This record gives C-alpha cells, sequence and structure tokens, in this order.
RNA sequence: CUUGAGUCUCGUAGAGGGGGGUAGAAUUCCAGGUGUAGCGGUGAAAUGCGUAGAGAUCUGGAGGAAUACCGGUGGCGAAGGCGGCCCCCUGGACGAAGACUGACGCUCAGGUGCGAAAGCGUGGGGAGCAAACAGGAUUAGAUACCCUGGUAGUCCACGCCGUAAACGAUGUCGACUUGGAGGUUGUGCCCUUGAGGCGUGGCUUCCGGAGCUAACGCGUUAAGUCGACCGCCUGGGGAGUACGGCCGCAAGGUUAAAACUCAAAUGAAUUGACGGGGGC
C-alpha cells in the first residue's frame, strides 16, 4: 500500500525453521514469512520445501510494495538457504546479489554442552 | 636509548590542528636530547573499517629513540587528545629511516 | 612459495599492504602455510604484521566490517 | 640481565685482570649484583615465580661459589663478603 | 546475467569460506581435552596415511 | 692441569612469567526505528517467551568473558601449564668464534618452594555456560540421558586447599652402541650470486637394525651396554581403611597397620564366539 522502490531480501536460517524477512536498505521490514507459518510445524517446518514456501509466501505479502530489484543476505546453516534464494527470485525479482552474514564469533562465548544420544 | 615505531591516526575535522599538534610530540623528544630519524606523512587514507562512525582518518609516522620515560609521557598525552583516535607505539631493534612504504606506493 | 628467502627481505612490515594483500583471503582471513608455500618463521611474522595492520584499520577483519 | 656496562665495571673492578671473568669473585660479584637488582622487581610482582625460580638458582650458585672460594682460601672470602656485605 | 550459475558462485565461496562447518563446530561446546585428542587422531592418521 | 661445571663478549627463536593498556567478531540485556504472528524447542512434543508487539530487521548504548583463521606433524616452560595486538619489569634455552675460573661436580632422606580442576574464607564482578534446584517429557519405572529455565560456581583481588589416568602409566646425571625419512632452530663454507649444493650444532616427530623384553613392544630422545645417587614393590580382597601423630577454617590430605578371608587376583598374546563395530 506504498513504495519503498526497493528492497532487501534477509534471510535468517535455523536448522528449526527458516525465516524470510523484505526490508529497505534502511533495515526497515516491509514484509515477512517463516516456513513455520505455511501451515508446516515440526519436523515439516524444517525442510527446503518449507522455506521454498514461506519464500513466495513472503514475495507475495510485500508484493503490493511494487518491490523488483532486492539484495539478498542469508544466514545460518540449516537447510532450505539456496531453496528460498531460488523460490524467491520466482515472481520476477531480480537479484543483485547475495552475501553471507553468518555470525561467527571469534572464541567469544562459551557455547552448551554437548548433547548425549 | 630505545627507538620506538609511533603510527597515530587523527579525526579528518581537525586536520589542520595535526600540524600544531606535532610540535609537543616532537618538543618532548627534543628536550629528552632524544633522536629522530623518520618523519612521514601518508595523509588522509581509506579506512578498512569504521573507527567511532569515522572515515578518511590522517595517519602519521614518527621513528623516534628517546627515555622510556619520556614515550610513556607522549602516549598519556595522545589518550588525552580526542582528535586522535588510535596511537600505536612499537619497539624496534634499530632505527630506520629507509622510505616508508606507503611514501614509496604515492 | 617462501618468497620471503628468495628476495631475502629479513623483516616483513605491516604497513606493506601490497604485499599483506596476497596472504589474505576477500573473507579477511589469513591465508595457511601450507596453501601460500610461507615459511613457519615467515608465516609467524607475516600473521603478526596482519594483525598489527588490522589494528590500524589498514586491513578489514572480516568481509563485512 | 645487566647492562653491558655494569657487568664490565663490576668486572674491572673485582678482576685480577680487566681480561679476567671467570674469577670466583668476578661471578659473586655479577650474581650479588643480579639478586640485589632483582629485589624490586619481585618486591611488586610477588606472582612471578618463574622468575623467581631463576633468582633462586643465582642464589644458589652464588652460595655454592661462596662455599669454594671459602675453602679454598680465608683471605679472599672474608674480603669479598666483606665489600658485598654478604653473611652479615 | 544468469541466475543459475550465479548461484553456484554462492556455493564456492560459501564452502570455501568454511562458515557452514564452522556453525557445526561452535554449536556445541568441545572440551580442550577433547580438542586436543582429535587434533591427535587426525594428526596420527593423515601422517602415518601417507607412509603405507 | 682443563676435557666436567661455571663466567664474559655477539646474536637468534619462542602462547616462558608478572603488570598495565587496548582493539575487532560474537552472545546477552536496555532504549528505540520499521513490521505483524508466531517464535523457540524435539524422536515427536510440551513447558517456555509473544498482540503491553515477540522473534525477524536497522540504528545507538551498556556490560562481562573469551581471543575465528594464523595454527602445525609448531613453539616455550622443572612440572602444573602458556595463544589477538602494544608497552613495561623479567627468567631460561641455544649458537658463533675466542678469552677467563680451575673439579667449584652429580645425586639427595628430612627440609623448602611451585603445583590442573573442583572446593573453602573475605571483598568484588557476573554476558555466556551451568552442579543443586524448578518445571516439560521419555519410561513399567526415570530421583537419569532429552527440553525450557536456573543458583552456587566459572571471572577479579588477597589467603587457604595440595589433590588428578598430575601419564611417556617410563626418577635424575653421565659415557658408549648400525641406519632411514621428517619438522623446528641457529650457524661455517662454496658455487657468479639470487635461488642453490655441501658441513656442524639445539630441540623435536615417525619408521626400523643389533640387543633387550613374557609378549606387546622399546630401539642413539632405549625399555640396549654401563656407572653414581634417590624413591618405591613383596599374592588378591580387607585398605590407601582403621588407630595415633602432623597439617587444614572446613572439606579433607599425608604417614600407615592388623584380625579375618580366598587359592587365586593379574600381564601380554592366541583360537573361536559375540558387538545396538566396520568394510566388501
Ligand atoms: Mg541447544
Ligand atoms: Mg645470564
Ligand atoms: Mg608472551
Ligand atoms: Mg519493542
Ligand atoms: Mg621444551
Ligand atoms: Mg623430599
Ligand atoms: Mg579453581
Ligand atoms: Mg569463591
Ligand atoms: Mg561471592
Ligand atoms: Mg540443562
Ligand atoms: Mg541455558
Ligand atoms: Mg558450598
Ligand atoms: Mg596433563
Ligand atoms: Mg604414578
Ligand atoms: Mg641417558
Ligand atoms: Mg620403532
Ligand atoms: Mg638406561
Ligand atoms: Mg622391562
Ligand atoms: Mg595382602
Ligand atoms: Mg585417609
Ligand atoms: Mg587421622
Ligand atoms: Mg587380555
Amino acid at each position: 500500500r506504498k513504495q519503498v522502490s526497493d528492497g532487501v531480501a534477509h534471510i535468517h536460517a535455523s536448522f528449526n525453521n527458516t525465516i524470510v524477512t523484505i526490508t529497505d536498505r534502511q533495515g526497515n521490514a516491509l514484509g515477512w514469512a517463516t516456513a513455520g507459518g505455511s501451515g508446516f510445524r515440526g519436523s515439516r517446518k524444517s525442510t527446503p520445501f518449507a522455506a521454498q514456501v514461506a519464500a513466495e509466501r513472503c514475495a507475495d505479502a510485500v508484493k503490493e510494495y511494487g518491490i523488483k530489484n532486492l539484495e539478498v543476505m542469508v544466514k545460518g546453516p540449516g537447510p532450505g538457504r539456496e531453496s528460498t534464494i531460488r523460490a524467491l527470485n520466482a515472481a520476477g525479482f531480480r537479484i543483485t546479489n547475495i552475501t553471507d552474514v553468518t555470525p561467527i564469533p571469534h572464541n567469544g562465548c562459551r557455547p552448551p554442552k554437548k548433547r548425549r544420544v | 636509548m630505545r627507538h620506538y615505531e609511533i603510527v597515530f591516526m587523527v579525526h579528518p575535522d581537525q586536520s589542520e590542528q595535526v600540524p600544531g599538534m606535532i610540535e609537543r610530540y616532537t618538543a618532548a623528544i627534543t628536550g629528552a636530547e632524544g633522536k629522530i630519524h623518520r618523519l612521514e606523512d601518508w595523509g588522509r587514507r581509506q579506512l578498512a573499517y569504521p573507527i567511532n562512525k569515522l572515515h578518511k582518518a590522517h595517519y602519521v609516522l614518527m621513528n623516534v629513540e628517546a627515555p622510556q620515560e619520556v614515550i610513556d609521557e607522549l602516549e598519556t598525552t595522545f589518550r588525552f587528545n580526542d582528535a586522535v583516535i588510535r596511537s600505536m607505539v612499537m619497539r624496534t631493534k634499530h632505527a630506520v629511516t629507509e622510505a616508508s612504504p606507503m611514501v614509496k606506493a604515492k | 612459495f617462501c618468497r620471503f628467502t628468495a628476495e631475502g627481505v629479513q623483516e616483513i612490515d605491516y604497513k606493506d599492504i601490497a604485499t599483506l594483500k596476497n596472504y589474505i583471503t576477500e573473507s579477511g582471513k589469513i591465508v595457511p602455510s601450507r596453501i601460500t608455500g610461507t615459511r613457519a618463521k615467515y608465516q609467524r611474522q607475516l600473521a603478526r604484521a596482519i594483525k598489527r595492520a588490522r589494528y590500524l584499520s589498514l586491513l578489514p577483519y572480516t568481509d563485512r566490517h | 640481565s645487566l647492562s653491558t656496562e655494569a657487568t664490565a665495571k663490576i668486572v674491572s673492578e673485582f678482576g685480577r685482570d680487566a681480561n679476567d671473568t671467570g674469577s670466583t669473585e668476578v661471578q659473586v660479584a655479577l650474581l650479588t649484583a643480579q639478586i640485589n637488582h632483582l629485589q624490586g622487581h619481585f618486591a611488586e610482582h610477588k606472582k612471578d615465580h618463574h622468575s623467581r625460580r631463576g633468582l633462586l638458582r643465582m642464589v644458589s650458585q652464588r652460595r655454592k661459589l661462596l662455599d669454594y672460594l671459602k675453602r679454598k682460601d680465608v683471605a679472599r672470602y672474608t674480603q669479598l663478603i666483606e665489600r658485598l656485605g654478604l653473611r652479615r | 546475467e544468469p541466475f543459475d550459475v550465479a548461484l553456484r558462485r554462492f556455493k564456492r565461496s560459501c564452502e570455501k569460506a568454511g562458515v557452514l562447518a564452522e556453525v557445526r563446530r561452535r554449536e556445541f561446546y568441545e572440551k580442550p581435552t577433547t580438542e586436543r585428542k582429535r587434533a591427535k587422531a587426525s594428526a596420527v592418521k593423515r601422517h602415518a596415511k601417507k607412509l603405507a
């Protein structure tokens, strides 16, 4: 219901879930959709198919902003990292370039303890 | 005596003040009879990452032999100054007068 | 490989970004010696020079900032 | 750790000849200068055990050389520990 | 410019920069003794491999 | 007397130690900028946060802790241990060619010092992590593993504790005894020198000879051939327990038995069987 004339896609990814968020270069969110809000829950939530659905869902949910040129910043080592890229390249999204923004601590904080199974 | 190489940056806004700032830094070495083998002014350089949300900082290189106490006093003087945003002091084994790599690149 | 012995340069300078850039990846990570061929004595001085230059904002830490 | 100036001054003082550097007097005097100088270091750095090990090595070498120089001759021993004020 | 072989250019920098492996490695805390034991295991293996 | 030990002059390498600064990445919290319904979690779930706006996203700030890669088969330290960068005080090792001292050496009961982690006392500090604990699950049970939380603790200062599979399960010093491939670190020589090819050291990794070993294996860094000194062992349980002494604020440590009990306990290797071990 209003233009921003450009956009930036931010693919947050986790082993549990993948989140897709279209935002302006100024970092103001225009539209968002998660692979867990696509009707996929639990195991179904984490799969390249669910992220492919969430990508197009967010695309359409922002489509009224007339976004065309977008920059893709992908984060998190979970699956659907590229699936989401492809599934948002749909609807004529003119992809400028991609960038890996995954947070890499320089030996900063203690991680949780190894799980036994 | 101990030879030190000092490469300090300074806020681009206060670059005009930098020739005035060098006087006290040189005077402290001159008072102790310390020697200065190399003074180089690279000038404004593009910063690879921001520093206090700033870019195009001015870089100054000094090679200096002086008593340790005089160098310590210069370091306290550096932190007090606000225009300066980075001070590095490096003890060199000899006193290097050879042209700076940056000056040769110019 | 082992360039700092063919030239015979005793000391590596943190201000020689033209040389330091050949030992840093686009990500900004130092290249190992099993890849470049540098000697260990000189790989240690390379790492020291690279860190000293990254402190003086003459080199990026990461590719982002 | 001693500067070359201090080391050569001590050598020339306690040495029978300026060239003489291994005599027991020269060695014990160098040890004494270093042991006396490290007092200011360990007055502040009470947690510096790794250097206090070297300080102890020095006082042990000094004790051994003083025992040797005592048995070798009473004269040099007495005069040397009087000049250095050791074993007061 | 094509989007397909522009995405294979991503899967090269992404992997050769490792970050996918680094997230797995920093996922859980490795005790230093396990770090050194695994380093020694890899050492002896990729060492005594290239003799026999 | 100078060959052992040590001193001096010149250099080299190093996460050696103490102290003080400092930088970047990340986590968390706070305040907000846009924005909408989930987030997070797992075998699958739920508890747990979220419509008072979460999570996601951008900006600015606070704070504590740790230093991606470089990084190693690397280095240093007596051992425990030691990892961004810079300064300051500082210990040791090594090399080169000389000069000097002249057996000044080795080992070491008691003694003294250092000594991972946990723990203790006082005062701080507290982001993450996380005993106990709280809830959610799993289960026949589930005082567990799994999940969301979470306190002491981890961090700092000064004291104490003195223990580890503190391990190379291998005390220290010295001499002698076929070789091969490495790494790291100095250095003499010679190519015309850049590279390069010869000599000599320091430390270190891996094969393997003789010999040794019960075997496995060790093998010039011996577990070979010897010498000097010290510690320790004397069947398995009972027991590193009791009692006493010493030490500790306390947890406890150290020194250290006997009665009784059994006819074995054990080491290495072998042949099979078996594995919710592999490979074909
Ligand atoms: Mg987890
Ligand atoms: Mg010395
Ligand atoms: Mg250090
Ligand atoms: Mg808010
Ligand atoms: Mg060593
Ligand atoms: Mg004893
Ligand atoms: Mg502790
Ligand atoms: Mg405490
Ligand atoms: Mg407390
Ligand atoms: Mg837990
Ligand atoms: Mg937690
Ligand atoms: Mg308690
Ligand atoms: Mg250990
Ligand atoms: Mg033992
Ligand atoms: Mg031996
Ligand atoms: Mg062998
Ligand atoms: Mg032997
Ligand atoms: Mg034996
Ligand atoms: Mg018995
Ligand atoms: Mg007891
Ligand atoms: Mg008792
Ligand atoms: Mg057996």
